[PDB]
């Protein structure tokens, strides 16, 4: 257990699957989509990661 | 992107290309027509495919 | 995600054993499917539920 | 996101600079804007993000004739904030032409700070209702904000004056300055300087410091309304949804606060639950139901049992509630926030919209009614006269505030279905 | 022989235009010929398909659609056994599955 | 590889001066010449390959009736070159008359540093617009270079002249002037001296010895726009590899010049990055865009994390950009130079296109309209009347500057896949 939860950090993981996967991470979601609006209106045949990929970075 | 891709292969096609268009354009002059429209033609429609080609490679 | 989130809060922090951590991180995450409308049961309700989103964004036109 | 703080008059100018005061002892903040050694949370809301953390407070300070100002000069808080915002009678007429004279410089300051912002989210104005020099100014540039910006909220921070009337135009300033809170602003918070000096005088027998004490209130009052933002909570960090939940009509937008404990010098929620809901813990004072009840809780609190709390209250029936609509009181819980003391653990802040505050308006209609038929207390300003010769925006406001009444008394009626 | 009785049929059953007589009809013929026969296209590979059919099935169970998910398994499984199968899907395809997570009613 | 510089004009020869002081410092070079014991680097661009390494510059110093020339003389940095290229009004008649006259000693002068010099690869004139001597004798002189040169590249360095208007027949040197850097020049760098009067005043409150202050300003921008050359770096080692992304359109080649640090009395790339996209480090004061931007950065960098704040930038979309065609924001990066005092270690420079220097021009096309049409502004030179009776060379250059705003507000336009 001692080794596990620091040196490949199992509970921080749970935390992170909390955040975003759970959504936990409400302050992050909100901006995401305001700053996500013009991708989504598009649809998803022209979207590509390419679009995605740094907008995630702005947001983070 | 030295290591053997897709990738690889369309980098140096473009520069095959460009060195075609540079031998061209260089011996051309000042602007006169030589017979240059026809490898001209194929040329620059050879650019434009590629360059379409490179924004799908982008992902 | 408060209710559960202590429920799965307290089976780890005091787990002695990996096996114990994974069952409790097992039962919670099934748990969260049934509170919500994704079970098999209540995929009927889910229909209901989005054929109440559907008048929202036809409130926005 | 990014909300850009007024502060204004003199009242306003002190809560403000109090808020100010709070929010450096309550973050890691210097007073030089330096961050401690003690602070992550939230800190973009009204902090700058300088480089090295010097949280700079979003706060334009814009009156003429400085006196409050002076003593908020000679303060090592006047080094958290700088951006050169900071800008140097008791009418409306006074104010509203003194605030013409000079409004382009000054909305020069606010759109400096404006593209100075990344974003730009509310204003929330710092201020008292007829507040001296902040009303016929504030009610006035509040006009040039709402034209200028039609896109963003306006919060007015204000108290119902209460001086036991001397000034006796100050029933024509709240109501010109009223009038522009209903057409020019999204939400209005007012509190009884009556209740509140009540309360002063119920957990201790201090009231001859009123504006000391009411600095600390109204200061707790906005910390904990913001603390779901400054601090990572997880909904009503717009303060869009914070507004929406309160407002079925964008012309009742009057809410009644009530803070749950009344001394400082710990239990489960439902207690708490019970005491919010009784009207000696509401900081303001025929038949009356809310619309909608929303509350925010700061404490040490069992996740589980604000369900249970929830359930008991609902299946006691505690309250009444309106004819019209599946409304619901509204439960909301942050964080106890971290390096001040923390005494009496749980603090709970509500927000309601009640047909109750209709009386208090008709009591302010009803004593510009009067002064207005014996038309002796209006002592013939000129400013007031050459900006209306016939003081018809006073019959105007009047007509509003009718409207206002008539809408709420038509929402205490189940026929809100139909027009109010 | 059969080809050209079929480019036909497929005329008049897509476009509507079920009189040969029709200009419009030889337009469309024309065009669909000449579309077949200007080739343009990569021959399908079979495992590309393959990935694309395992991605719909994961997409129906992300979504808990599981009568969906368990019928496209089954019918693709099913269908897979006794090239053109590929050809096939992806020709429908294009995209994947339209009316998203909403056509699982299989009467038998 | 070899560049021979020109100054003439009293400004030109001030910075030309101010900028040899400034590589002699900056190299491991003595006050004589001779190579020090700090001393590798790329040390032939202007520097003449002696034995002892006696690192002589390639300075060519033409005027007449020398003042400020004298001021050069008592110093020893006259000792760091002679190879005896230094020689001995303020209207555009009376320069371009006597450099008419004495055209032929001096541009023997040129010849025997061109046969003197390995290469010839460019021209670089320290010049300032409408700078008295420079003024018209430079225009002569340069379509003298442009006609017996066709094979260079010519690069000018000057300044907008902002000197309050007093010779009043300014518009008309600098309005012919700026036709010879259209039609015998590739390159022009203008700076407002407004605009570096603002940032002398905003870091400082030091206006005074402006001209002091200005050749510490421009040194460092020319320093710096040859440092990837003179300190071994990659690319732009040619000054053409540099001009050429900058230009689409040869008549298009006025660049905007900015500043990273404003204060010298560090951190990442990203920072510095969003700094320049501020128009407030940039030294020069309807819609404009540029055509393509251009950034040369010096000091202690993540080798990494450039691609990070490319990346970063770029998804923010914090610039606009023009309709016809892919450019983008360019990034270049070289060694902070050693030898020199190192303070605020990461210094910016960039080089952008940019559609706003059309408002700059307009401003002096409708002061030259002005006194055109009033016409008691040109003081009939007769050495003006004899060059030219009827001024039309104005006219032409009227034209010539109104075709370029043509050009701009068209390539503002997405309609510059047609003409402009």
């Amino acid at each position: 257990l001692d080794v596990l939860n620091k040196k490949y950090s199992l509970l921080d993981h749970m935390q992170a699957m909390r955040r975003y996967l759970l959504l936990g991470q409400g302050d992050f979601i909100r901006h995401l989509m305001d700053l996500l609006k013009p991708e989504l209106v598009r649809p998803a045949t022209t979207l590509y990661q390419h679009n995605l990929t740094g907008i995630l970075e702005t947001a983070v | 992107f030295i290591l053997l891709k897709p990738v690889f292969h369309c980098l140096n096609e473009i520069l095959d290309l460009c060195h075609s268009f540079c031998s061209l354009v260089s011996q051309n002059l000042g602007p006169l027509d030589e017979r240059g429209a026809a490898q001209l033609s194929i040329l620059v429609k050879g650019f434009s495919r590629q360059s379409s080609l490179l924004f799908k490679i982008l992902s | 995600l408060e209710c559960s989130w202590d429920e799965l809060w307290n089976k780890v922090q005091q787990a002695q054993d990996l096996d114990h951590i994974i069952a409790a991180h097992e039962v919670f995450l099934d748990t969260i499917i049934s509170r919500c409308l994704l079970d098999s049961d209540s995929r009927a309700l889910l229909n209901q539920l989005r054929a109440v989103f559907d008048q929202i964004i036809e409130l926005q036109n | 996101r990014e909300i850009i703080t007024l502060q204004l008059g003199q009242c306003g100018n002190q809560i403000g600079f109090e808020f100010w005061k709070q929010l450096c002892a309550e973050h890691g903040i210097s007073p030089e804007g330096i961050v401690e050694e003690f602070a992550t949370d939230r800190k973009d809301v009204f902090f700058y993000q300088a480089d090295d953390e010097h949280y700079i407070p979003r706060a334009v300070l814009l009156d003429l004739e400085p006196r409050v100002i002076h003593s908020i000069l000679n303060s090592p808080y006047a080094k958290l904030y700088n951006p050169e915002n900071i800008y140097l009678g008791n009418n409306w007429a006074s104010g509203f032409s003194q605030g013409e004279k000079i409004h382009e410089d000054i909305f020069d300051i606010i759109d400096r700070e404006a593209d100075g912002s990344d974003s730009l989210e509310g204003f929330v104005l710092c201020h008292s209702i007829a507040g001296g020099t902040g009303s016929g100014l504030g009610s006035y540039l509040l006009e040039r904000l709402n034209d200028r910006y039609p896109k963003k909220l306006v919060q007015t921070y204000s108290v119902f004056p209460n001086q036991d009337e001397d000034v006796v135009v100050q029933p024509y300033n709240s109501l010109l300055t009223l009038k522009r809170l209903t057409q020019n602003a999204d939400c209005v918070v007012v509190l009884d300087n009556t209740a509140l000096n009540r309360i002063a005088t119920d957990r201790l027998h201090i009231q001859n410091p009123s504006f000391s004490q009411i600095n600390q209130l109204v200061s707790t009052i906005m910390s904990a309304s913001t603390t779901t933002l400054r601090y990572p909570g997880y909904m009503n960090n717009d303060l869009i949804g914070l507004i929406a939940s309160l407002i079925p009509t964008p012309r009742l937008h009057f809410l009644m606060t009530g803070y749950t404990p009344l001394t400082t010098d710990k239990t489960t929620v439902l207690d708490v639950m019970r005491r919010l809901l009784q009207p000696k813990n509401v900081m303001v004072s025929t038949n009356h139901c809310y619309i909608a009840i929303l509350n925010i809780i700061q404490g040490e609190v069992d996740p589980t049992q604000v369900h249970k709390s929830l359930q008991r209250i609902r299946e006691r029936k505690l309250a009444n509630f309106i004819p019209w609509g599946p409304a619901s009181i509204q439960v909301a819980l942050s964080r106890k926030s971290p390096y001040l003391p923390s005494a009496h653990r749980v603090s709970g802040l509500m927000m309601a919209n009640h047909t109750s505050i209709s009386s208090l308006f008709e009591r302010t209609c009803r004593q510009y009614d009067k002064l207005r038929k014996r038309e002796a207390f209006l002592e013939q300003f000129r400013k007031e006269d050459m900006f209306k010769d016939n003081f018809d925006e006073m019959d105007t406001s009047r007509e509003i505030v009718q409207q206002l009444i008539d809408e709420y008394h038509a929402a205490t009626r189940p026929d809100y279905i139909s027009w109010g | 022989a059969q080809q050209e009785r079929d480019v036909r049929e497929l005329v008049r059953g897509v476009a509507g235009l079920q009189d040969e007589a029709d200009p419009n009809f030889q337009l469309a013929l024309n065009f669909a010929w000449s579309n077949f026969r200007f080739h343009r296209f990569l021959d399908v590979n079979s495992h590309k398909i393959e990935k694309t059919i395992e991605g719909i099935y994961e997409k129906f169970v992300i979504h808990s659609d599981l009568s969906k998910a368990a019928s496209w398994k089954r019918l693709t499984e099913e269908f897979l056994n006794a090239d053109a199968h590929y050809s096939i899907l992806s020709l429908l395809l294009c995209l994947s599955d339209s009316p998203s997570n909403s056509s699982y009613v299989e009467t038998p």
